RNA sequence: UGCGAAAGCAGUUGAAGACAAGUGGCUUGUCGUUCGUUAAAAUGGCCU
């Protein structure tokens, strides 16, 4: 249980285009 | 629901890579600038568009010629009181005269050697240099005005495909060849030695390619011609005695243009690598040692140069260049290191080429021989038609049902009714001889079942007879004719009205077929369109001046918010192209320039280019993010449609930092 | 459920500590799921979970930290320079309390290395 | 219904094939070709374009 | 792989052939992380066996 | 003079070029010590382009300066690396421009033919 | 591993022996040397899997909520639309 | 910025002036400007 943490928290240490058709509104 | 908008982006529609362009007069430095100042670009699809540089750039006429015919090269002719006429070339053997009046080739000279590769016309305008392929370079007489052309004189031959050429005066014509020697003969009257060169200048040569001289002009204060080769090498020889005087190895690949000003105090070349770079004279030092200086560099494009052209004036002076990404980019001449530039859009489209309609709500695009027909709901890519007797394609119109189109060609124009199937349409083609033997420039669906059509010929006639009212013909007007031409013209139950490009604007009867002009227009008549409502016709000239108009004059609107316009209105660069109304009030309208859409109402008030001479003679809402921007227009109701458009070269690497 | 209850009071109060134990009566990595699929400005649960881990690093319950390394490695660009005022220490002697367990893994496996080996050494001492 | 489509359009389009001895070309319509003058040299304008995407230059 | 990883993560989200390079990649890197604590393990019995 | 930042003699001591910082900007000026046969004075914005006068400041900060033995031909160097020379005649300009850090030394053959310069990376 | 069982089984057989050999390090340099080598450098590994992981489970939940098209998709673009409509003439002459 | 171990420890962050731009005043930006605190962006890349 001490390495599986000790390995979760290192991983917390080292973890610290156009479509060509689209359908959009405006205004008034 | 606000107003629901489709970007749009099918259409695969982009003009061909602009090869050659030429303007009309001369600089003439210490000259007010004359009215008739025409740009004459030419394209690898064979479609020789023109432009008016003053009040901000106005492409008007467009002559297009259709499947597999290109242009490398045109010129100008203007001599004194007589029509400017544009000759230029095809791919293979034949000088086309074109006529500046309806856009047809009044004179297709085959020339008797070779195969054309460059035109230079001569000072004076009376001699005309080609330069064939087999090595010839052949002169032809043009003198008599228009239609005339006859060959004088090949000079002595060679084996060189004789790639450019430039006059000097009426006596010598320099000519670059594609061994590496520039060579020059001289053709003069009177003198013995006609018909011969005298030199064969021998450009610098590379072992692992085949050095070849891409352009050569002529510099006059400076007794001088500068060439550009296929090293880049610009070297600028001495004319009498015929030889070197500096040279420069600044280009990176093949220079394939050049130009300077009237009185020679600049180079500017412009090669493949898009760097174009301006070789100066300035100071009084280098011109009592008349020695040319790598003055200043600018790169302004992406992919190439393939020509360029100056202008001077006292009101305007500017240069304009263009390669093989299709647009056309403007610098301030004599400040090159100063100027703002300016970038042309690709498409001006103010001949458009995209239609919509709003039964099936259908959108029909036509490109060069093509039409292609979709519809609304995501959506159904149709139909696709090709037309091959039609070559050069033109307007192509729908009707007010899914039923008739009209496709227009100046030689032979044709209709179509559609059954709609589907998810597929069927096309029947219905024979209507008159139509098919008349020429069309505009066709635009009276009723459902008739159209008009406007001619190639000034007259106006009725498909399924019309009279109009003649027009004064100005001196400018014979300097280039088609001025007095009809440009455009608009129909909506049995009223039409009309514009020339001259500044007049006349209503058109149907029921009685009589003109009633109501001009009222300086300059060029950009954008017109009828409104039932108020009866009234609003028009927009270049000036970005808009104006309506009543028949049986003037709206207080009309006469105020014209000179009290909101602020882009009077700041705008990109001029106005297409009109339409609104679905639900008849006098809100909501029109476009191929930069910008601007919806206006009718009642709500409110409290470089060349810029010397006179015309062409002697709620609010205002919005950009649609930039790229072919044809937009009202599917139905609550929606609208932009038609938008998207997509080697040479490394020019951008450093990283 | 206890996902959507857990979002109704950290949308509600203080309460992210009552938070993390209904996130822990739930269990799954599908509930971290559902909670960052949840939108809203987030903050100040990290600096609730800064404290918790600086104040036991070495507690052997997997799942509140992993529900929060889940939720920097999902939402790790929202965050960045949006808050400056005390999240810079914070983060700092958070990353001070997690040095820690990377100086010791080498240690660590050298320890488990030899228990190892005692281990099997023991097992094959067997006696026939 | 793969290839007899673009068969037939070839032997519509063409122009005609020897027979007997000798060969047979056609004459166009003069009411084509007084618009748009010439047709492109292709094997010279391909030459030029070549040049111009020489592989020296990138 | 850490500097191509941080700067084309929005490629890695468009295109999709590259990740199978990430997927095996990842795989690489826990068979050599496998290797690399059985082989520290056998450096902590060498320092037992010292 | 009265307020200089930046001032090159010379290479034969026949003349000097200084600025002023007076504003409607910084200010260039060339005097002859020995005689008056040259001396004159301009903004340097006209020296400047368009392409500098909206863009960041280390392309308007003049790095370096040099003047040709003859007094027709001036240099300046700007801190991006571009450099400058003017002529001194008309104050017309031209673009050296090689240098990708910013040019520290540069001066003028005897003649006026060779620009011999030296900047950040060294060469 | 096929032979790191190999060269951890001779000391788990035999250690006393090689324990009570007076010169440990001076002739087992190498081996020791070469493990050392081999774990010497974890911390950025586990800093490559921390960012490799990160990255691929960013953008596998991403394509996981945004693959909503893996039926059937890339319509309206036929060949049977353009059957002999492309041709237009074709049709018309024959 | 200070210490210290290659890791981490404690703490900065202002005041004034000038100039410019934009909307007579008012908003925004630069400093070959002063005091005080220990506190990326010119097509431009290296010779025989």
């Amino acid at each position: 249980k001490q390495v599986e943490i000790a390995e979760r928290n290192t991983e917390l240490w080292n973890l610290i285009a156009l479509p060509t058709y689209t359908m959009e509104y405006l205004d008034i | 629901e606000r107003m629901i908008v489709h970007r749009c982006r099918f259409v695969d529609f982009t003009p061909a890579t602009i090869t050659s362009l030429a303007f009309s007069h001369k600089s003439n430095i210490n000259k007010l600038t004359p009215s008739d100042l025409r740009l004459a670009i030419g394209r690898s699809n064979g479609n020789i568009e023109i432009w008016n540089p003053r009040n901000n750039w106005f492409q008007e006429m467009v002559i297009e010629g259709g499947k597999d015919r290109s242009i490398e090269g045109l010129c100008w002719s203007n001599v004194n009181g007589e029509s400017l006429r544009l000759f230029s070339i095809g791919g293979s053997t034949v000088v086309t005269e074109w006529d500046l009046a309806t856009g047809l080739p009044l004179r297709n000279y085959d020339c008797n050697s070779g195969v054309i590769w460059s035109i230079s016309i001569n000072d004076s305008q009376d001699k005309l240099s080609v330069g064939c392929d087999n090595g010839t370079v052949v002169l032809i007489d043009i003198s008599g005005g228009p239609g005339v052309l006859e060959h004088d004189t090949i000079l002595m031959r060679q084996e060189a495909r004789v790639l450019t050429l430039a006059w000097k005066k009426d006596d010598f014509v320099i000519g670059g060849c594609s061994d590496g020697r520039i060579r020059i003969w001289s053709a003069q009257k009177n003198d013995e030695n006609m018909g011969r060169l005298l030199h064969t200048m021998k450009v610098d040569k590379a072992k692992k390619e085949s050095t070849l001289v891409w352009s050569v002009i002529y510099l006059p204060r400076t007794d001088q011609i500068a060439s550009g080769d296929s090293t880049g090498s610009i070297k600028f020889w001495d004319f009498q005695f015929a030889t070197l005087n500096q040279s420069f190895k600044a280009h990176d690949a093949d220079v394939l243009c050049l130009t300077t000003d009237t009185d020679n105090n600049y180079v500017f070349s412009a090669g493949v690598d898009r760097k174009i770079f301006q070789f100066s004279q300035n100071t009084n030092k280098s011109q009592k040692n008349n020695r040319w200086v790598n003055s200043s560099n600018r790169l302004l494009h992406g992919n190439d140069i393939r020509a360029i052209c100056a202008y001077q004036s006292k009101g305007a002076d500017f240069l304009v260049s263009g390669g093989v990404e299709k647009t056309l980019v403007i610098n301030s001449l004599t400040s090159f290191s100063n100027g703002n530039y300016r970038k042309m859009p690709t498409v001006e489209p103010y001949s458009k080429n995209v239609l919509v309609n709003k039964e099936q709500r259908l959108v029909v695009s036509w490109s060069e021989s093509t039409v292609k027909i979709w519809t609304m709901g995501n959506y159904k890519l149709v139909c696709k038609l090709t037309l091959k007797d039609d070559q050069n394609i033109s307007t192509c119109s729908l009707s007010p049902d899914g039923q008739v189109l009209v496709v227009g060609r100046p030689s032979t124009t044709k209709v179509f009714h559609l059954q709609p199937v589907g998810n597929k349409l069927k096309v029947t083609k219905l024979d209507n001889d008159l139509l098919l033997r008349t020429s069309t420039k505009l066709v635009k669906f009276i009723d459902n079942s008739k159209i008009v059509i406007c001619s190639c010929e000034d007259d106006v006639f009725i498909v399924d007879e019309v009279e109009l009212l003649e027009v004064t013909s100005t001196k400018s007007s014979i300097k280039v004719p088609y001025i007095n031409r009809i440009n455009h013209l608009e129909v909506d139950q049995n009223i039409a009205v009309i514009s020339r490009g001259c500044g007049v604007v006349d209503i058109l009867d149907l029921k009685a077929r009589i003109s009633k002009p109501l001009a009222r227009l300086n300059n060029f008549i950009t954008a017109v369109h009828i409104n039932t409502s108020r009866k009234s016709v609003v028009v927009i000239t270049a000036d970005n001046k808009i104006y309506e108009f009543n028949m049986n004059v003037l709206t207080q609107w009309s006469k105020n918010n014209t000179d009290n316009l909101p602020k882009e209105w009077k700041t705008l660069k990109e001029n106005c192209v297409g009109i339409f109304s609104d679905i639900e009030n008849s006098s809100r309208l909501w029109f476009w320039g191929a930069t910008w859409i601007s919806r206006i109402d009718f009642d709500v008030d409110f409290p470089t280019i060349t810029d010397e001479s006179n015309f062409m003679n002697d709620h609010f809402f205002f919005t950009d993010k649609y930039k790229p921007l072919l044809f937009v227009d009202l599917i139905s109701s609550n929606e609208l449609a932009i038609i938008e458009r998207n997509p080697k070269a040479f490394i020019q690497p951008k450093l990283v930092f | 459920n206890i996902l959507s209850s857990h979002l109704e009071a950290n949308s509600t109060e203080i309460l992210d500590d009552l938070m993390s134990g209904s996130w822990t009566e739930p269990e799954i990595k599908k509930f971290i799921l559902t909670k960052i699929n949840t939108v809203d400005h987030l903050s100040k649960i990290f600096l609730t979970i800064s404290k918790s881990i600086t104040q036991n690093p070495w507690n052997e319950e997997n799942l509140l930290p992993l529900w929060l390394k889940w939720l920097l490695t999902l939402k790790s660009g929202e965050l960045n320079s949006i808050k400056d005022k005390h999240t810079k220490k914070n983060c700092k002697h958070l990353k001070s309390a997690l040095r820690s367990s990377e100086e010791i893994l080498p240690v660590l496996l050298g320890i488990q290395g030899r228990l190892e080996m005692l281990r099997r050494q023991a097992k094959l001492r067997e006696d026939l | 219904i793969k290839t007899k489509k673009r068969k037939t359009l070839k032997n519509l389009r063409k122009d005609s094939v020897k027979r007997g001895k000798f060969r047979v070309q056609l004459l166009s319509t003069t009411q084509d070709s007084k618009t748009l003058p010439p047709k492109k040299e292709s094997s010279i304008i391909r030459s030029k374009d070549r040049w111009l995407n020489r592989k020296a230059l990138n | 792989v850490a500097v191509v990883l941080e700067l084309y993560g929005n490629t890695l989200e468009s295109s999709p052939v590259l990740q199978e390079l990430m997927i095996d990649l990842k795989t690489k890197v826990r068979h050599e992380i496998h290797k690399s604590k059985e082989a520290q393990r056998i450096e902590g019995m060498l320092q037992l066996l010292t | 003079w009265h307020n200089v930042i930046l001032s090159n003699i010379s290479s034969n001591g026949k003349l000097l070029a200084h600025m002023c910082k007076d504003v409607e900007h910084k200010s260039i000026s060339v005097v002859s010590l020995f005689d008056d046969s040259v001396n004159l004075s301009f903004p340097l914005g006209s020296i400047l382009s368009s392409q500098t006068q909206s863009l960041s400041y280390n392309t308007r900060y003049v790095s370096s300066m040099a003047i040709d033995n003859m007094g027709q031909q001036l240099a300046v160097g700007f801190a991006s690396g571009v450099i400058s020379i003017v002529s001194l005649a008309d104050l017309q300009i031209r673009l050296l421009k090689w240098h990708i850090d910013s040019v520290l030394s540069l001066s003028f053959s005897h003649d006026g033919s060779y620009l011999l310069s030296g900047g950040w990376e060294k060469v | 591993g096929p032979l790191n069982v190999w060269v951890k089984w001779c000391l788990i057989i035999h250690g006393g022996y090689l324990v009570s050999i007076p010169n440990l390090m001076s002739t087992l340099s190498s081996l020791h040397s070469t493990l050392k080598r081999r774990s010497d450098l974890l911390p950025r590994l586990l800093a490559l899997d921390a960012r490799l992981d990160c990255t691929i489970n960013k953008f596998k939940t991403l394509n996981y909520e945004a693959g909503d098209i893996h039926s059937s998709e890339p319509v309206v673009e036929e060949d049977e639309d353009d059957v002999e409509y492309n041709e237009e003439l074709d049709d018309a002459g024959l």
